[PDB]
């Protein structure tokens, strides 16, 4: 049957149908235009009018335009035929190298697995960095978050993790760009064919890209996630492989979804956002999975408005990961790279009786020393350290080489860092904390450990202090 | 007859409902009476919310409203150049009429993925602080941050002067058309600044696009884009264009206005939901093509005024999570008279490096560890020889107005600087210095500077005799 | 707070509950300093009462400003005369906290009942500078100003 | 952040603040530094350091009150701000 | 059903702040007006219906009870903050958690300082 | 054309028009009232019916009572015989003196000069005062912030400056009191006229008198910055003169703009302000500039919300200030007047492009003596004014003669000073200042700078005073 | 009618702050629009026209005066609150009392250094 639009408000378009109403979900085709316009049945306005949102650009529509039910919500093409393709919301390729001929296809849109499919295995995932390793472990299987405000180190650290972990991986992976940068696509895509990760003529390409950038109009950013997240389930499920799901900015997700909320009538919720964050974030985060089918690596970049950890979107989203890289502006501006917290990332893989009881009593010496120097910052502002007893200034100096020492560079920002990368095994960064803890280096100078990879460079660079 | 037409129901608040236009698409400009122009942003069954691109206080119930059956555009082409007219592409220099022979969409999408390549070109501000520790590439989008008088539209104007040294060549792979677009600022400013590009010659190559604190809403909330499409003309067809949107911070509250008139739900500072898509889409619009689609770019230089020097604000840190870098200005520097007041430690280029000519990267590479080194001590001999050339190293970055540099001067006097030619010198003359030591360079050694100009590298033999150049001057200093 | 903020000029007889203080372990938590009553006038409780409550009310808030000069200094600066004022706020504070017959279960002691004039004789002996021997502690949860003497000799039988 | 809490932090230190400044010119007249430090770890003198300590002491507090401040009004702003978005969702949702 | 026959049943509420967000979800899309930090006016309501229900019986009852744990989550620390003292001023005490606390080695993260019980002894047996 | 009033709800009324519609701005008069009762438009809603801000109370008003649409906005009596009278805010004088008797009227809503119409030259508008001329240039048809709360040379500096300008420019001068306090405006008036810038007998009246009490509605104490505007605006271009445009508390003209967005059921944008707040502000702001004609300049004095200058308001205002004198009782107090602060005080124009390189570097030699000074200070009294060395005994003493150079005589002044006043050109004060600095006059006692005209006074004064 | 008839009134208004809710609470329940702390826009226009009524007439008008006196309870201070602001602007001083100098003895607790009538000497014999 067809529908027709009586309403266009920027991304929601009301089409009322005259006969056979699509159900929410169901995706329906605008016609009579140039390129592919769908738009997404949201809801039952009533009078046989469906509210829907637009994964594209609404601009032309005329209202009486007709509009088609596709009978089915958005499917995209999920199968070993994405791999190093690039992908938009709906699946269509975008990057000019034609139609992609998968066997099947996939709705964006399931049910999340099921209480009696969840994984309660936990095997840590060393990754080479020093702070993530040491504190807060990544899980294989597990749902790492990164928070990290405006340019202080989120796509960096994807894109290391995706260095000293994607590669050494034996299996797909799948990149989620969820409004970012275009040209970081660009980038990523150029990065992965040079180290080739993607082929552009054999057959041997191992990750998946989907991508609606920062340039995408809501509906879409609100709708990609669940595109790459899909194209990831089919690899998890439908072929049962440990699948890595990397999606740089689920952010925009939300923030998406609270741009469209807006004219879709819904009374705002607290700071503007829609009523609807935290179950339409649940949908979603809950598909991001590992199962008994399959497991599901994810790493998520999260952005924090306005450096604002409580805002109603990466507040919400804490409860959603197994592990927590949070990023910070204040100590990235001390120019600790990453500007990983060491006092509020956790990892639920941060447990004795799974990292053995060397590691987690290292890692809580750390936590300890810095909480503890971090207390006596409000007596260093205002009395300097001739007033901290002979036992205070020991931690204070302690700290600030542990804190140094849990710098480190990577490769792919060896152009800010002017200094090579560095990759450091887990042994090695439980060693060189218990030392520096023990008060076997507190001989070397600060600025010894800072930005080095494994202990024994703290002490080379050292002695050519002198 | 409403099917093209329409007959206004109400006017106030800022929008228009018009009845009919049965047959506008939505974002379609449509005609008043009053030859006023607008937009049709809501399609409604009974009406028409048509946002009115100038002073809606002119229209009235009743008033025909007509379809021009198209989505809004703008002139766009080369006869811009050298001229002045507002958000909808009107001249308003009294010139006379736009030779425009081609339109262009304001809403276009920005390029995707494929037609892209990192930026390689140099984006020369001529600034030395700037093409040194924070170098930018064409095609990239550099936020320009700071507060109100920090010296932001200064970064811009020398660059836009800067580029007359490039244009009036005759290869045009190295020119850099420039548009400048002045959001909410007062018509006096652009009065003046226009009358200052004219002086510099910069006109010729430059567009300005206004929509001033007299200007409706809208119209401010739209001259950044119309500006986009113009620059965009020279991107995809192999053209260089830089385009600077003098503080979105004011196309933001602009935007607010009609967000809150319109009564979309206050979020953070009373913004809207899609402030971030308002700039995100826009600069997204600057880029570098690749060689398959011509190979052009349009650069971005986008300002934003901080509160207090407050870049952890809203926008403030959209804009940054957008854009491939920001140039902080401090306003503690300012007063202090560093200027360009160029706070570095915070400032960057995501993406300006592999663009910066290798001259620079030899001696500014060297020079931003050097002020790393610096600002981390700022007795002993080791330190002692640090904040030596800290402070010396920090007057060369210094830089007056309306006199950009050529980046082989620059190599020139920054080569002094690393080297250590300024240790022995004292700080209150080390810009007595530069000033005397440029000037020497420029006069008598046109061939050196010919040499990196045209090497864009400070070679083994450029770098002997432009040791010896500088060496044989400190002699004849006059403290 | 709006509804408390508009519930005040109902009242004749405010009595303020302070988290810091009882943090300090004084109950009732009273607010020595914020609270008020109408009846508070030396023309309804005669002078000695009156005098004896501002004097407690000011050695306290007296006490207050040294809280900031003690809070970088230490107790070696006060003049012998204001370290002297500080020793006396300590006790007239707890001086005003008291067992609760209805809160036996909670501090475990025995619940005592002071009569009106037991009290001011009470503080002004205090503020007297009197009991400037008897450890602070002495005033800590009692009933009439003796007891405190009397724990106070518990105190030094014990040591 | 909160209103009350800043409030109370800025309070505080600009008491710190007027102490310090007083301290620093006794010592003038006249903590010190790591001038007790030096010689167990191992006038005129004690003084100086005094003088320095407490000066130091007192920028450091002011460039504290400076920053508690703009915390306080962009706060502030905020809550105001806070408080009306919370007033009219209400009276647009009648 | 355990309180009301002679059985004794402890309850965990984990997390009534997350309750306090669906419940105001809902209430947003029924169109009731919405209020401090967006929540119905009757969020008080929502928890305090809630936790009565946890109670001591008499003999005559059965002498059965139900303890109820309900978990309130904070940001920034702030049991200052709507919900949290919305909870806080309903049940019989509170244990406060604190980041601080974890780090410096002291788990569980009690701090005594704040964490009190309205039963206390009468909740505790003769040699501990 | 007539109307019926079918809608008063407060200030707001919402009259229809069966045939003709009064467009937005539109100034209607109702009709039955005693005094007059003029309501300007703001909106069409429709229907013929059209809403509107009322300029005075609406009590009396009748639903029916008719109203009559004056064919264009708010227009008022301009031309000189405005000058010395005090105007309302829609025209009618208001100082009892009768009639305005003008051949002109024009209307208060004008949009600002076209880009075209704009000047390109940055010249100075000389004062004749010191330390404004010297450290802190009034932009020639910009705007100062006038800083200083009461009590502090506030109504001398005004009325002097209307003295100067009138003397060494030819313009006129207005004064828009937006939500002044009918006693103070009642104060300022006489204290005019006492003062010669307002006479009553003779046309030689330099300032006319615009009010916006605060019993007047928001409606009215918002549209007064205008009518003063347009006031000044005929004398800018009709008479090609440099006019001065007084808006004492720009804030309150802020304020009153949000009343009346409020009252019109706008939603606030941040901090309760109008959406419209900048525009409000373009739109009147932008009417104040230098045209082929001639100029306005104009003193605004402005009030800081909570002390904070990132308010709004303020903030708003900001961005169209050129300069900005602000007075201080720490210089009241010593005497020092115009207790203007030297060092606080500042301006856009003090650039060397603009006020020449010669006037720049003095301006600033003097700014610097002042903070070298200002340090001094400390030492000075704790480690005793006895260890100065040559160059900080000099600078003590040369800085407190400039300090107090810096004072100047008003001619406002001699009614109660009994000392003639003077106006200092611009040359006179570079080359004093100027000379001050090189030592020049170091062989003389400070109070023969204090209260003195051009630098020859400082001499002559001296020797009598031996 | 004092004022008008040659004599003189002095009129206290204990606190406009409750007026003002007063005011709001009518607003509101008639569904004007809201604004800062949900007061009505011409709250403002309220108390202008309201203070402004005091004045010190002309010995032609008689000689009458009618001085007022506001009473404005502020919120731990914070006279940055609305209407707080609002009349200290429309009123021509302030003398402002603090509950620190109170307890401490300054008593009436009058700010010296914060309170201030703008009129000052004016209305103060030489005596004085
Ligand atoms: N590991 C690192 N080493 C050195 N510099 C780093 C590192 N991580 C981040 N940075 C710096 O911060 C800048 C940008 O960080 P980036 O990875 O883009 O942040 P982001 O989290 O993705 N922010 P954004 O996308 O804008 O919200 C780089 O240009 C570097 O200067
Ligand atoms: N490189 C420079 N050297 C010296 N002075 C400078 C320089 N750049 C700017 N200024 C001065 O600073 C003033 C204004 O700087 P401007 O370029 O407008 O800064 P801004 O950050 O854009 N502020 P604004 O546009 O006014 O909000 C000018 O009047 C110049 O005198
Ligand atoms: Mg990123
Ligand atoms: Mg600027």
């Amino acid at each position: 049957t067809t529908g027709r639009i009586v309403a266009v408000i920027g991304a929601v378009v009301d089409v009322q149908f005259d006969e056979g109403l699509p159900p929410i979900l169901n995706a329906l085709e605008v016609q009579g235009r140039e390129t592919r316009l769908v738009l997404e049945v949201a809801q039952h306005l009533g009078e046989s009018t469906v509210r829907t949102i637009a994964m594209d650009g609404t601009e032309g529509l005329v209202r009486g335009q007709k509009v088609l039910d596709s009978g089915a919500p958005i499917r995209i093409p999920v199968g070993p035929e994405t791999l190093g393709r690039i992908m938009n919301v709906i699946g269509e390729p975008i990057d000019e190298r034609g139609p992609i001929k998968t066997k099947q296809f996939a709705a964006i849109h399931a049910e999340a697995p099921e209480f009696v499919e969840m994984s309660v295995e936990q095997e840590i995932l060393v990754t080479g960095i020093k702070v993530v390793d040491l504190l807060a472990p990544y899980a294989k299987g597990g749902k790492i978050g990164l928070f990290g405000g405006a340019g202080v180190g989120k796509t960096v650290l994807i894109m290391e993790l995706i260095n000293n972990v994607a590669k050494a991986h034996g299996g797909y992976s799948v990149f989620a760009g969820v409004g970012e940068r275009t040209r970081e696509g660009n980038d990523l895509y150029h990065e992965m064919i040079e180290s080739g990760v993607i082929n552009l003529k054999d057959a041997t390409s191992k990750v998946a890209l989907v991508y609606g950038q920062m340039n995408e109009p809501p509906g879409a950013r609100a709708r990609v996630a669940l595109t790459g997240l899909t194209v990831a389930e089919y690899f998890r499920d439908q072929e049962g492989q440990d699948v890595l799901l990397f999606i740089d900015n689920i952010f925009r997700f939300t923030q998406a979804g609270s741009e469209v909320s807006a004219l879709l009538g819904r009374i705002p919720s607290a700071v503007g956002y829609q009523p609807t964050l935290a179950t339409d974030m649940g949908t979603m985060q809950e598909r991001i999975t590992t199962t008994k089918k399959g497991s599901i690596t994810s790493v998520q970049a999260i952005y924090v408005p306005a450096d604002d950890l409580t805002d109603p979107a990466p507040a919400t989203t804490f409860a959603h990961l197994d592990a927590t890289t949070v990023l910070s502006r204040a100590i990235a501006e001390l120019g600790i790279y990453p500007a990983v917290d060491p006092l509020d990332s956790t990892s639920r893989i941060m447990d004795p009786n799974i990292v053995g009881s060397e590691h987690y009593d290292v890692a809580r010496g750390v936590q300890k020393i810095l909480q503890d120097y971090k207390s006596l910052q409000d007596i260093i502002a205002i009395l300097g350290m001739d007033e901290l007893s002979e036992e205070d200034k020991l931690t204070v100096s302690r700290a600030r080489k542990i804190q140094r020492f849990l710098s480190q560079p990577f490769q792919v920002a060896e152009v800010f860092t002017g200094h090579l990368g560095k990759l450091v095994p887990l042994k090695e960064t439980i060693k060189g904390f218990q030392q520096i803890l023990a008060g076997e280096y507190d001989h070397l100078p600060e600025q010894a450990f800072y930005m080095v990879g494994p202990i024994e460079e703290a002490v080379a660079k050292a002695d050519k202090l002198a | 007859d409403l099917e093209e037409t329409g007959r206004v129901l109400s006017i106030g608040d800022g929008i228009a409902r018009v009845h009919g236009l049965r047959n506008v698409q939505a974002e379609e400009m449509v005609e008043f009476s009053s030859g006023l122009k607008g937009m049709s942003l809501n399609l409604e069954p009974d009406n028409v919310g048509v946002v009115v691109f100038g002073n809606d206080k002119l229209i009235k119930e009743g008033d025909i409203v007509k379809r021009t059956g198209a989505i809004v555009d703008v002139p766009v082409g080369e006869e811009l150049l050298g001229r002045v007219v507002d958000a909808l592409g009107n001249a308003i220099d009294g010139k006379g009429p736009i030779g425009s022979k081609a339109r262009r969409r304001v809403g276009l999408k920005a390029p995707g993925i494929i037609p892209r390549i990192s930026v390689r070109e140099p984006m020369q501000t001529g600034i030395k602080a700037v093409d040194s520790l924070v170098p930018i590439g064409r095609g990239q989008r550099e936020l320009i941050i700071g507060d109100r008088q920090t010296g932001k539209t200064s970064i811009a104007i020398d660059t836009i002067i800067n580029q007359k040294r490039f244009n009036d060549g005759t290869d045009e792979k190295k020119k850099l058309y420039c548009i400048y677009v002045a959001i909410g600022q007062k018509r006096s400013t652009v009065a003046q600044l226009v009358k200052r590009l004219t002086d510099a010659d910069a006109m010729k190559y430059t567009i300005v696009v206004s929509a001033t604190a007299s200007d409706a809403a809208p119209l401010q909330y739209l001259a950044p884009y119309s500006g986009c499409s113009m620059g965009e003309y020279f991107r995809d067809n192999g053209k260089h264009a830089l385009i600077i949107y003098d503080d979105l911070s004011k196309q933001a509250v602009a935007y607010r206005q009609m967000s809150l008139l319109l009564r979309r739900p206050p979020g953070r500072e009373a913004y809207p939901g899609d402030v971030f898509y308002l700039h995100s889409r826009l600069l997204e619009r600057a880029a570098k093509m690749n060689d398959a689609f011509g190979g052009g770019s349009l650069t971005a230089l986008p300002v934003i005024e901080t509160q207090a020097g407050d870049v952890s604000a809203y926008i403030p840190t959209n804009v940054i999570s957008i854009t491939d870098g920001q140039i902080f200005l401090e306003t503690e520097l300012f007063y202090k008279g560093i200027r360009p007041a160029i706070n570095v430690g915070l400032s960057v280029s995501r993406v300006g490096s592999a663009a910066q000519t290798r001259a620079m990267k030899q001696v500014a590479g060297t020079m931003k560890l050097e002020l790393a080194q610096y600002r981390e001590v700022a007795l002993d001999a080791a330190t002692q020889q640090l904040l030596s050339r800290g402070v010396r190293l920090t007057e060369l970055l210094k830089q007056g107005q309306y006199s950009p540099m050529a980046i082989e001067e620059q190599v020139a006097v920054i080569y002094a600087g690393v080297r250590g030619y300024l240790d022995k010198l004292e700080p209150s003359k080390i810009t007595k210095f530069e000033n005397a030591f440029l000037s020497h360079v420029i006069s008598q050694h046109q061939a050196l500077l010919g040499k990196i100009r045209t090497d864009g590298k400070i070679s083994e033999e450029s770098d002997a005799k432009l040791k010896e150049i500088v060496t044989n001057f400190l002699a004849g200093f006059e403290a | 707070d709006p509804a408390p903020a508009t519930t005040f000029a109902h009242l004749d007889a405010t009595t303020v509950l302070s988290r810091a203080i009882a943090e300090l372990g004084i109950y009732p938590a009273v607010d020595p300093l914020d609270s008020t009553s109408r009846i508070m006038d030396p023309n309804i409780v005669g002078s000695e009462h009156y005098d004896v409550a501002r004097g407690v009310q000011k050695i306290l808030q007296d006490y207050k400003s040294l809280q900031d000069i003690i809070a970088i200094l230490g107790m070696d600066e006060l003049s012998e005369e204001d370290k002297l004022t500080v020793s006396r706020a300590r006790k007239i504070q707890r001086f005003l906290s008291q067992p609760f017959q209805v809160a036996e279960v909670f501090t475990g002691h025995l619940g005592k009942l002071v009569p009106l004039k037991e009290t001011i004789k009470g503080f002004q002996q205090i503020l007297a500078g009197e009991y400037d021997h008897l450890p602070e502690q002495a005033f800590y949860m009692v009933g009439p100003i003796e007891e405190a003497v009397a724990k106070a000799d518990k105190l030094a039988e014990e040591h | 952040a909160t209103l009350k809490d800043i409030t109370r932090r800025l309070k505080s230190i600009k008491n710190i603040q007027k102490i310090t400044k007083s301290m620093k010119m006794v010592a003038a007249a006249k903590l010190c530094g790591a001038i007790h430090s030096s010689v167990a770890k191992q006038t005129t003198s004690e003084q100086s350091a005094r003088m320095t300590a407490m000066d130091n002491a007192s920028k450091n507090a002011s460039e504290m009150i400076d920053k508690l401040t703009l915390t306080f009004n962009r706060t502030r702003q905020a809550v105001i701000t806070k408080e009306l978005i919370e007033i009219i969702s209400g009276a647009a949702a009648l």
